[PDB]
């Protein structure tokens, strides 16, 4: 029970992947686990964001 | 969207290219900065008369 999440986190973005990573740890449950693929970009840019 | 992503070489060429370009046409005189924006064109102020 495996479930594949993507995530974009803009590069400089600090407080807001570790709130991310401590709502994984508390939010996690037996039944599922969330299993994110972290990708940090330049956000303001559209190529980036679309790649 | 092949990562990470190669531009060709020849397309700054073009661009120099294009934005060097200074002609006579249906807008005026054309001619474009090194950002690409109209340079040197000509607004024609008009009125709406009874005739
Ligand atoms: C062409 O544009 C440049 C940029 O402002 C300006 O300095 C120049 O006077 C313009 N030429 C004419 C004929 O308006």
């Amino acid at each position: 029970n495996s479930i594949q999440i993507g995530g974009l986190f803009p590069r400089g973005a600090d407080q807001e992947y570790s709130a991310f990573r401590v709502g994984m740890v508390q939010f996690s449950t037996s039944e599922f686990r969330l299993t994110p693929h972290i990708d940090n970009l330049e956000v303001a840019n559209s190529f980036a964001v679309t790649n | 969207l092949a990562n990470p992503a190669v531009p060709w070489g020849q397309g700054v060429e073009i661009e120099r290219a294009l934005k060097q370009v200074q002609v006579e046409g249906l807008s005026g005189n054309i001619k474009f900065d090194q950002n690409g924006k109209r340079i040197n064109y000509t607004i024609n102020i008009m009125e709406l008369k009874t005739n």
